[PDB]
């Protein structure tokens, strides 16, 4: 391949989201009075938006990606039920339909949260990785990925404390021990809502040719075994369409149950290359250090 | 006006029969529709609302069904403590309507 | 959860006439409100609603200009103003649970009931 | 705040997501969900540029007419394909063409309607009391363009 | 800090009842309270609870259909329907101090409790 | 259901012995757990809760350990004003228990 | 800035006993409010005090369980639940003149006082 | 944005005088808010207390 191109045509368009019984409990930016003690079941609904981010990546192999993830904990320590689990990176094959960080950090939520109400609904339940740009560019073949492009951006909107038992306690040497009203202390953890800045259209990274004349790995992108990848994150077209169907057409007073409500969203794609042609001679010498690269490679021609 | 009339009094029915009694509706009201058991000596008790959705503490041998227009409301083993009446009720709150919901009875078990 | 009334009374026609009801834990600002009239033989008519923050109301075709709703956030109550002979008869005070849009008439936790009846 | 500018021979051709005609396996029920479709057409002059709220007919999607304002609540959000433009075997539709857009959100809503599909009931732990009850699963942002320049 | 109730009445069975119970230093918009019942021999029973903000109510599985808790800002109290003859015995009214997410049945601070008796 | 028995009769200790009250529980409960001590003329008056946090007020004389399903409470130095009664009591706040937390006697020590 | 109070009474031993006090110019909710107690011979004697928006109070050592202090935003009150025969004396309302951080004890204007005496 | 900690090499001064120090001095001044926080400290008199 010499040079690629993908196009999109929807308009530049923001997202949105969030959970009907999201695990806040207070606000924290500014409290007139102490905190009211929290009963049982005092979540409540919540939206947001995630952090603005694109990627193009283009390799002769699947991309690589990791992240956070809960192992074995050691055997000599007693499990008791209701601890913290362990924390191990993990590292994975990037798939089509896997969720991207949000801002969030990036960890499978199902393991590492039993509460499915911390995060929205679209990550709920699914896991969100980065892509490992570390071990992609340590492959010593540079067959992962031939050259790249990233732009992200975020900042924080408000900021809430989380209702939930403290699991680790606060030692008492930091702060000086409170008396009557405050002789009881408030939720020690936060989070915080994240937020894309406005979205542009000069940082756009679409819609235009990139030419390529060479590349980090020493693979200078040679499509080996007549094959081809192309990874692409956008979240900068990203509307969510609203539409309505009526029950009966024919009464004349407005009644909020004759209107079911819908969400779709529409994504388009399409890809442009130019592929060179190049020939191989074949020699001992040669064919030793091919049978090293790949079994497959060697194999599917019949020499 | 969306008008049900339940013009239907109940037929005999031993223990273990089944049951179909049938909530007929003049105009289309969507699946917001109710039923209703009342023991003629006590408060008025809901099994069933928007036809497939029953309530808590209520075992799931009662069934729900039906769409558009017309509805059903079916169960079977029939115990001794089923000798009530039984009241089919839509939800289409509108002004000009004077609906009562009425219609239904049940027969005593033998 | 449980639904309280007042206490039934034998009155004369021509007099006005009340009935509370208090509820026991939800809050009624929240939800709707409205009245159902059991009458012997058959009977079982609805009287009207009234809404929770809206505070609007909605009654029968029969009903009008002979029910006033009224709502505070600690009480709700329902009044008569003109009685006729044949509302002798079994009311019900019953909270509307009701989802994100559609406050239709099902009527889930009921009230126990009393007896009002009007003699001459 | 958007800005654009087309030079061509032949009109201008957009883009606009639809209401096509559905298969018959279901029968369509009073309420349900229509299907979509991309339509190209002519954009001809007082149509209305997207504005943040995808390019989509506001008549027939949106039999509601109260989730839009005024200026959209009757006509069709048209958006300029490039991408049929450009592929044009004589690219009479347009030679040249510049654009410039920028938005950001400024608050955000629920929308008060029924709740036409609910959640999976293993997304989430069931409540009690006032939480018994699911709010609304639709939310739609307001948008708002940033500051306007002379550069 | 200091718990107080309402005093005591030998009442008949068939006759609602109330006890008050007003607070020295604490809100109670921000706590919690809950009900126990000391009966001879061994007895002590737990009534209900009620919350501070969410002001839900959670009662024992015995006890549905037979109290009411109200609580204002100023005054938390309890509410009997129908007495049975077995209720004579000693009440208490007690602050659920809690942590930012228990809410646990501890009853830190009591009340000195009174006697209530049915008879007939 | 979680359930604490306290079927244990406490036995006769003099001053200076250690006592072994024992709560069991059948469903787990974490460490959610009070106890109290009832002098048998005047209000009720807590000792220790969450099972290791004694409370303003209280010697340190008294102990508190005990995890998951069983827990326990003992203390030496017996005085003449320690004849009262105890109470094992959780803090799990469901709905359809009908727990009472009962269980619990002392002695007059001698 | 005038401090008033309720007008005293001669009581038996085992009545509850209150007195209120209200203000003339200042609001209650912004400044803090204590009691003092004047008896025969020497005695001057210093009961409880009450912070102006936390509501906190701090009584005496010896008068724990003795004395429950009450506050709206329009009138404070203080309160005895069971009088014993030697508090015959002169008791006083005053406020709490304090600053950004002290809420030290000067009570800078006081009330007039009246007398409260038992007897049996 | 700053403007110091990078040095000022002048090659002709606006003026008639090119960087010429009469009666052996000059002047320099400098106006800085980009630096302006104020530290706030607090000191006990008593710690032996409790609450």
């Amino acid at each position: 391949c010499v040079g690629v191109e993908v196009g999109r045509g929807q308009p530049l368009g923001v997202g949105i989201s969030g959970h009907p019984l999201l695990n806040k409990l207070d606000d924290t930016e500014n409290a007139s009075a102490y905190a009211a003690n929290a009963g049982v079941d005092n979540r409540e609904c919540i939206s947001m938006d995630y952090k603005q981010t694109q990627l193009c990546l283009i390799g002769c192999k699947p991309p690589i990606g990791e992240h956070w993830g809960k192992g074995s904990p050691c055997t000599n320590v007693a499990v008791n039920p209701g601890d913290c689990p362990p924390l191990e990176l993990i590292n994975t094959v990037i798939q089509d339909g896997d969720m991207v960080d949000t801002g969030f950090g990036a960890m499978d939520f199902t393991t590492l949260q039993a509460n499915k109400s911390e995060v929205p609904l679209d990550i709920c339940t699914s896991i969100c990785k980065y892509p490992d740009y570390i071990k992609m560019v340590s492959e010593p073949y540079g067959d992962s990925l031939f050259f790249y492009l990233r732009r992200e951006q975020m900042f924080v909107r408000h900021l809430f404390n989380r209702a939930g038992a403290v699991g680790e306690n606060v030692p008492d040497d930091l702060y000086i021990k409170g008396s009557g009203s405050t002789a009881n202390l408030a939720s020690s953890n936060y989070f915080p809502t994240p937020s894309g800045s406005m979205v542009t259209s000069d940082a756009q990274i679409f819609n235009k040719p990139y030419w390529l004349q060479r590349a980090q790995g020493h693979n200078n992108g040679i499509c080996w075994g007549n094959q081809l990848f192309v990874t692409v994150v956008d979240t900068t077209r990203s509307t969510n369409m609203s539409l309505c169907a009526a029950i009966s057409t024919s009464e004349t007073t407005y009644k909020n149950t004759n209107f079911k409500e819908y969400l779709r969203h529409g994504e388009e794609y399409d890809l442009q290359f130019i592929f060179q042609l190049c020939k191989i001679t074949l020699t001992a010498d040669v064919m030793t250090y091919i049978h090293s690269m790949n079994s497959t490679i060697l194999e599917d021609w019949n020499f | 006006d969306p008008m049900l009339t339940q013009t239907a009094a109940s037929v005999e029915v031993a223990v273990g029969g089944t049951v179909t009694i049938k909530c007929q509706a003049s105009q289309s009201i969507g699946g917001y529709l109710s039923w209703y058991q009342q023991k003629p000596g006590q408060r008025p008790k809901l099994l069933i609302y928007r036809a497939s959705t029953l309530a808590s503490g209520v075992p799931s041998r009662f069934k729900g069904s039906g769409s558009g227009t017309e509805y059903t409301l079916t169960f079977s083993g029939v115990e001794c403590a089923d000798a009530a009446a039984y009241y089919c009720q839509q939800g289409y709150t509108s002004s000009d309507i004077n609906n009562a919901f009425g219609g239904g009875t049940e027969v005593v078990v033998k | 959860q449980s639904v309280k009334e007042s206490e039934g009374r034998l009155v004369t026609p021509g007099t006005p006439l009340t009935l509370t009801c208090t509820a026991s834990g939800f809050t009624m600002s929240r939800y709707h409100m409205t009245w159902v009239r059991q009458a012997p033989g058959k009977g079982l008519e609805w009287i009207g609603i009234i809404y929770a923050r809206n505070s609007d109301t909605y009654y029968a075709n029969w009903a009008k200009g002979r029910f006033t709703i009224s709502k505070t956030s600690t009480t709700v109550d329902l009044k008569i103003t003109s009685p006729t002979i044949e509302d002798t008869a079994t009311y019900f005070c019953a909270r509307v649970d009701s989802d994100s849009s559609g406050a239709f008439d099902r009527l889930d936790l009921w009230g126990q009931g009393t007896l009002v009846t009007v003699s001459s």
